[PDB]
């Protein structure tokens, strides 16, 4: 599963995709996870 | 206005692995401060995910180490056994009060000198005739009624998840540390500078399976009690198990911790899983003799 | 019994204490040791001889105690017969303690069965032995050789039953040999090592093995391994049950259990 | 068997004969259900897995009560022995031969039904600690680096 692509992708986006990529390689899962514990990403003060 | 940028890009993410495979549904786990309202000077507007009610997100879950009793109550906890009569030092049913009574929803700590005083503070709004909202104990009740938003500490009509059924809890993550004690920090696990590292603050030394049995059955058992088993029964995943640790036999259970895992260098109480020795001589006494 | 503790410590308080006893027989002796009779919680407790001995020996069942109650006999209360008999052998008493003062608050002091019996020509004595020491004696848990289809119709050995058990009355009684009726010359030889409850008399239902099944004229005459408890009279109802040697090809051939038995024939 | 002496008696003699007493010894650990058959062996605490699968798939039998199959040890028999709730491990034509006639004693780990706390919860992480080849079923060999 090597990805060429753009490399700029890499980073978590890609990682989730990978994974399911993966998963859609062995067929299907029954459920997935996005993060454990994001917490302080979570909490990103913004300002509109 | 407070959009923050991951919760934005989840719902995007959550979409196109939707797009990938139909069958996978996806949960972001999250603090149990998180799950409700992390509370905050103008974040105090609820931390539930407009994510988690979007359809995109197909489940809700939580990475939960939320303590089901806080073992720094000093006398008041599992030191409480003489005074009061308690039966045993590690004691099923007094944990499991404390967090269905409301652990950290009114059993916070203000400080770290009430820590260190072995006392808990009780936290209670009833401003808007609701009760402290942003309880880090509630689950089954943060399921049951659809939690408003605080904005700015004002209250907001609009509810995060505002149907209260939501899609369903799921215990991602729990259990007590591999340590003695630990009731108090249940979010410990060895490693360096970081914030899982740290001990619990009074914890004994020595290992205890018996603390994660305090954990893990009783929360499961608590879980019934609760009236709605929001969380995942089914998929209620305790933090660790392997295969290479300790290998005598494969992270063989009946074993406090270490083994040969010396080559790969290990400490672990909670991938093994103990047996209890007291209700299986009762079960025999009923059938054996 | 909370009340009497504060009756205790009043100081007010009369003992009224009753020796309730359920036998295997399930029949109950109030036995109360106050001396005008008081009906507890339902129970009616007569004031028959209360029995009263030397000291209490209570340890919280790390060690089990035998309480040696002396009682003076009361033909209404027990019947010397029925105790060689064993009926009251076996015993459950539970001594409830109650206040002549207070009716209402009636506490068990104590669960006690009755073990060893010594019996006088007008006197009797018991020793109320605690629940560990019957939980005490070793099973053991043996497995070797013959099968453990044993006694027919254990759960464990999950016998057929059904057709091989059989309704039949005693032509004659001669004690162990006594002759019996309405036995197929078929059914003995089958009925070797089988039982033979009495629904008839005060047995029961209850039934000495029968040691040897040879079938004879008048009707099988079955030989009992021991002489039944009480007089059996003739004619007396009785249930005939089948003998499982538990040789393996005897259970074999009996009932054919493979799903249950405990058989090692081949080591 | 035995060996030739070539020119000056039999050069015919030499033979390559197996080892007898292949036998389905079966031992029952105890009675009741088991489970956690583990780190099993006559002489030490493990033979390789990957190398020896036993027999037919290292054949067990839990404990069951109600019944339990005979694979061709009580069969050949036939009616009469049929275990129940018996658990024995058994090992059936796989005499390796290195030892003689006796066989060493061999020292199976299994648990006793208990675990209450265990039984109780459904799931554990998976695989916390995940290496270069983390999950992977088969032995992957290495080439040395």
């Amino acid at each position: 599963l090597t990805c060429p692509g753009a490399p700029g992708d890499a980073g978590l986006r890609r990682f989730i995709l990978h994974l399911a990529k993966l998963a859609d390689i062995a067929g299907g899962v029954d459920a997935f996870l996005v993060g454990t514990e994001f917490r302080g990403l979570s909490q990103a003060w913004e300002p509109q | 206005g407070r959009r923050y940028p991951f919760v934005d890009a989840l719902r995007d993410l959550a979409q196109d692995v939707d797009t990938i495979l139909p069958t996978a549904k996806i949960s972001y786990a999250a603090d149990w401060s998180e799950y409700h309202s992390h509370q905050d000077a103008g974040d105090l507007t609820f931390h539930l995910d407009p994510l988690w009610a979007d359809p995109a997100i197909d489940f809700v879950g939580i990475d939960n180490y939320l303590p089901l009793s806080d073992w720094r109550q000093g006398a008041d906890h599992l030191d409480y056994d003489a005074t009061s009569g308690r039966t045993t030092p590690y004691d099923l049913d007094y944990l499991k009060s404390n967090i269905e009574g409301g652990e950290y929803w009114d059993w916070f700590y203000a400080s770290q000198e009430d820590r260190d005083t072995q006392t808990r503070t009780p936290i209670s709004d009833g401003s808007y005739g609701e009760p402290w909202v942003f309880r880090q104990k509630a689950i089954r009740d943060w399921h049951a009624n659809a939690h408003h938003n605080r904005t700015a500490g004002v209250r907001a009509t609009t509810s995060t998840g505002w149907v209260p059924g939501s899609k369903p809890v799921w215990f991602t993550e729990y259990g007590c540390p591999a340590v003695d004690l630990g009731a108090n920090r249940p979010n410990v696990f060895a490693a360096a500078s970081s914030s899982e590292s740290a001990l619990p603050w009074y914890s004994s030394g020595l290992r205890d399976d018996f603390m994660q049995r305090q954990y893990l059955r009783a929360m499961a058992e608590w879980w019934t009690a609760n009236g709605a088993p929001a969380v995942d029964l089914a998929n209620c995943q305790a933090w660790a198990w392997d295969a290479r640790p300790f290998p005598e036999f494969p992270l063989r259970p009946a074993t406090w911790s270490d083994g040969p895992d010396w080559r790969l260098g290990h400490w672990l109480n909670g991938r093994a899983g103990a047996a209890p020795a007291a209700e299986a001589i009762t079960r025999r006494a009923i059938t054996r003799h | 019994m909370t009340d009497y503790t504060d009756h205790l410590a009043t100081g007010c308080t009369t003992l009224a204490r009753c020796y309730i006893l359920t036998r295997r027989d399930g029949v109950v002796m109030g036995f109360t040791d106050h001396d005008r009779d008081i009906d507890l919680d339902g129970t009616r407790c007569a004031a028959g001889a209360a029995l009263d001995a030397s000291t209490a020996a209570r340890s919280l069942g790390i060690t089990p105690d035998d309480m040696d109650a002396g009682g003076a006999l009361s033909a209404d209360a027990i019947t010397e017969a029925d105790l060689r008999a064993g009926r009251y052998d076996g015993a459950q008493v539970e001594v409830w303690e109650v206040n002549w003062t207070d009716p209402a608050v009636r506490g068990r002091l104590g669960v006690y069965t009755i073990g060893q019996v010594e019996r006088g020509p007008l006197a009797f004595r018991a020793e109320l032995r605690t629940r560990p020491a019957l939980w005490n004696r070793p099973e053991g848990r043996i497995h070797t050789a013959l099968c453990d289809v044993d006694r027919l119709g254990d759960h464990r050995c999950k016998l057929a039953l059904g057709p091989w058990q059989s309704a039949a009355t005693v032509i004659e009684a001669d004690g162990a040999d006594l002759i019996v009726s309405g036995l197929d010359e078929t059914a003995s030889n089958i009925f070797d090592r089988g039982v033979l409850d009495w629904t008839g008399g005060a047995n029961a239902g209850t039934g000495s093995d029968i040691r040897v099944a040879r079938p004879v004229a008048g009707g099988v005459r079955v030989s009992l391994w021991s002489a039944p408890p009480f007089p059996i009279t003739a004619g007396d109802t009785a249930n005939a049950t089948v003998g499982c040697d538990r040789t393996a090809d005897t259970c074999r051939n009996r009932f054919d259990n493979l799903a249950n038995f405990r058989g090692f024939p081949l080591m | 068997t035995s060996t030739r002496v070539g020119s000056g008696k039999s050069s015919q003699k030499v033979k390559s004969t197996n080892f007898d007493y292949a036998a389905s010894f079966a031992v029952s650990l105890g009675e009741g259900p088991l489970n956690g058959i583990g780190r099993i062996f006559l002489d030490g605490q493990v033979r390789d897995l990957s190398e020896m699968i036993s027999e037919n798939r290292v054949r067990f039998y839990p404990g069951t009560e109600d019944q339990e199959p005979d694979p061709l040890i009580e069969a050949i028999e036939g009616a009469a022995p049929a275990f129940r709730g018996t658990a024995y491990l058994v090992f059936e034509r796989l005499f390796l031969s290195d030892f003689g006639n006796r066989v060493p004693q061999v020292r199976v780990e299994v648990f006793g039904q208990s675990g209450e706390m265990e039984k109780g919860v459904t799931g554990v992480c998976v695989i916390p600690g995940s290496t270069e080849f983390g999950y992977m079923p088969a032995p992957v060999r290495q080439q040395s680096l």
